[PDB]
């Protein structure tokens, strides 16, 4: 695997791919 | 946080797994 530059909706897409049915929390800073 | 690191810098898929449930 390689490192990634992920902003906005692209980060959410990656979380979805990584976590799949486990689900995930998307928790941005204030 | 991660949202921030991945965007301002870079992050790995392994770091993202930290956010799975
Ligand atoms: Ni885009």
């Amino acid at each position: 695997f390689v490192n990634q530059h992920l902003c906005g909706s692209h980060l959410v897409e990656a979380l979805y791919l990584v976590c799949g049915e486990r689900g995930f929390f998307y928790t941005p800073k204030a | 946080g991660i949202v921030e690191q991945c965007c301002a810098s870079v992050c790995s898929l392994y770091q993202l797994e930290n956010y799975c449930n």
